[PDB]
């Protein structure tokens, strides 16, 4: 997006911030090229000339203007994807009640009772519990008043910007490339769930290549489904974007909202409106108020679903901008936000699509960095999706999600204080798919300090999960 | 340089195999 | 052209039915897939179903009536080419005297004293020498009477059809693809030379890509000039036409004559008229008189020059019919009748020009049989022009004209009785460019039977000719 204004404000947000992540005994064995993101400008790991509070917003380099011809093409691509999407999901998209939106429904989890409430509540020392009764699914007068302003389309808000406390490549750490999450006001999340909650539930329930979305998938059980599908195609591509969320242009976002969330598909007319409030946003970071035009705020309600929808439309747009006679049957894809696998029996020239994605303000490169160029004849057993390869399990004849050993080593090398035993059991569920030898090697550092599940026990648990599905 | 008389304003490639 | 009438008449115009081209000592060594064209319908080498008398006229498949749009485009292309031509040559296009037309001038060879006189003289048993004094450059009363009728635009004539006695690929011989020479009356040739002889002389003297004509070139010296020019362009094309001369439509011939040979460019008014006599022609073959509309008669005074001019206009027309903003500087070309090399720094789509040439009644194909379709990225060293490749000589860095060894074998394998010594010295001048090993192999059958010029003598003669032309330019 374009940063159109930056100004200093007295009602500041946070205090001095330290990572909750600490190294484990694995760090000294694996020596990963990863570390906790810098959460302070005074972090001594930061390179000379790094201003953390600037670098975190440096992805906002402008709002790409699309030509009239490109806007018209994008609207047809948005309409064509929307047609497929609502054909699969149906048009049961009526608004949820306040109760249903707080409590969730089949395919949509309940709202979090004690996560950040956003602004201005955070500055008033209010938690979510002071504004909403999560047990009874009711709202106090503050949220009720805000909901009435949204009904009238008069609601205005700021996004509360937090640094992401997480493991990053050391190159990114030293450059001050700490990722951020935007906390929108709890009432904005509430109303968004009211407007598109049934839709999001249907997206989760129907995840797969037919709607081009993996949002709500379970990799353990769904890799068999996804792997079987993509194995049928001559060519498979995994595509990398640079700052996907930030570089969604206003033109693209507005057209996508207009075509996907139409009243004729069963949406309340304010579904389009509440989504369009994401285009021009104010971001509160410490004492800074930053106004941005374009880009998706990272961590608003339905971020994953919105980014996934745009990813689907971008591929149809880019192929149709380059090639004659492209339809939804020309290729298949699945996306989770910026993450994407595309496949076709056609020898599609993905290298030639680079300038077409650039018309959208998006920069694509191969996910496989062993070359800066796209090639033909890659298979499902070559690509990475959600940091997982597709490997055929010898024992079952089912695809399993296999993470790179370098990824698992980095994950095992850090943990929030007092969480190591819990984390090891969680990571064991990821590592089992690497096979018994690599599983044994990855957990060797922890033997005698923590209970490590046997490879055998997690393998049999997995077999039951995939045979059960 | 020389531009074709009967070309449209959609200079798009054919799908390969 | 279109055959609009075929009738029988009393007086038979006889045709030579026996070849004069006998096998040489070389024939038994090379066993060439070439032989003399069939001159008789009874030739036993002809394939089953071949009627020689029919096949030789089968090139006459019609006279394309061009659209209003296309005639307007063609006229502006002919005018643009004429502007270029007359800008390079000037407009001193005054008629040659009778004396000049017979004896020749700088850039125009004398008329041949003892070639066929054409009709009606052939039927009267009269030779050229009985009608014209070639030594003193004067005409007898018969020719002077005909020249008076041409001045008054009342002259009428018939073309005499000769079968061409020549070596052809055996595939073409067996198919009955014997070529025709149209012999025009000697007085018609004389008056054409009077009307446009100066212009033809200027074309010969100024041959090159600037006027798009190689007519009157000397391949030994001019391959260096032509090669160096075409070497500078990204794309080069050699184009093959099907029956080029026969397929010139009346509309194209008439419009070209009107735009090139104008009085405002210094031509006598009868320059346009005498050329327009070539459009609607009567052809005498045995007892047959065949009336044809369109097509250039094959072997008139200025056939090569007329064919070359049309070839230049056809390329401008085809490119302008397909593309916006095409001018004479969009491409470069040189032509010798139907033979053509085109080049451009632009990726011109010659495959796409096929239907545009068809609108003129002309069928173009690649001269190369690696593909039936035209492609980009060919160079001057890929093309054939006047049956010669452009090869860089190792000794000099000069382009030399190299003929196919199989063709040189074929030329050496046949000769008219008593002409072998003369022919060997002639062909030696062609074969030197194949290099010393191939030169030796080609003449080895004749060793100890005839004088064979040393490779070295002909190589040094050639180097001196190219160097002399360069030293002159400096």
């Amino acid at each position: 997006g374009l940063i159109v204004d930056t100004r200093d404000v007295e009602e500041r947000v946070h205090v001095m911030r330290k990572t909750k992540l600490a190294p484990t005994v694995a760090h000294g064995v694996f020596n990963p090229e990863f570390g906790p993101a810098a959460l302070s400008n005074k972090d001594p790991r930061l390179n000379e000339g790094v201003v953390l509070d600037e670098v975190i917003f440096s992805k906002h380099k402008g709002d790409t203007k699309m030509s009239a011809e490109d806007k018209a093409l994008f609207r047809r691509c948005a309409a064509d994807y929307a047609s497929r999407l609502h054909s699969v999901l149906g048009t049961a998209n009526a608004p949820l009640s306040i109760y249903e939106a707080i409590k969730g429904v089949d395919g949509l989890d309940a709202m979090e009772p004690d996560t950040a409430p956003g602004l201005p509540w955070a500055l008033q020392g209010k938690r979510r519990g002071a504004l909403i009764d999560f047990e009874n699914g009711t709202v106090g007068p503050e949220v009720e008043a805000a909901l009435k302003l949204m009904e009238k389309r008069e609601y205005k808000f700021a996004c509360q910007t937090f640094l992401k406390d997480e493991i990053r490549p050391m190159e990114k750490v030293r450059a001050g490339k700490t990722r951020i999450v935007d906390v929108l006001p709890v009432e904005h999340i509430l109303y968004t769930r009211m407007m598109i909650g049934r839709f999001c539930a249907q997206m989760h329930s129907n995840n797969g290549p037919q709607i081009g979305s993996a949002v709500g998938c379970n990799p353990d059980v769904d890799w068999q489904r996804f792997g079987t599908h993509f194995a049928q195609y001559r060519n498979v591509w995994d595509v990398d974007y640079s700052a996907f969320d930030a570089n969604h242009c206003s033109d693209a976002m507005n057209i996508m909202f207009e075509e996907v969330f139409r009243t004729e598909f069963g949406f309340h007319p304010n579904a389009e409106w509440i989504l369009k409030t994401l285009v021009n946003t104010e971001h509160a970071y410490e004492n800074k108020r930053i106004t941005v035009e374009g880009g998706m705020p990272s961590g608003c309600s339905a971020t994953s679903i919105i980014n996934t929808i745009l990813n689907n439309i971008y591929v149809l747009y880019a192929l149709r901008r380059h090639y004659e006679g492209v339809e939804l049957d020309t290729y298949t894809m699945i996306s989770y936000g910026d993450d994407i696998v595309v496949a076709s029996d056609y020898d599609l020239d993905f290298e030639a699509l680079k300038p077409h994605f650039k018309s959208l303000g998006q920069t694509i490169t191969p996910a496989d960095k062993s070359d800066k160029g796209f090639v033909l004849g890659h298979s499902i057993t070559d690509v990475t999706f959600l940091k997982r390869h597709f490997h055929m399990d010898y024992g079952t004849g089912f695809y399993k999600p296999v993470m790179a050993s370098k990824t698992l080593e980095a994950i095992l090398s850090f943990a929030r204080r007092g969480t190591i035993q819990e984390k090891l059991i969680s990571v064991a569920g990821l590592a089992v798919h690497s096979g018994p030898d690599e599983y044994r090697r990855l957990f060797e550092p922890f033997q005698g300090l923590f209970e490590i599940p046997s490879y055998r026990s997690l393998y049999l648990r997995w077999v039951n999960a995939v045979c059960g599905d | 340089g020389p531009l074709e008389r009967q070309r449209p304003l959609k200079v798009r490639a054919k799908l390969p195999r």
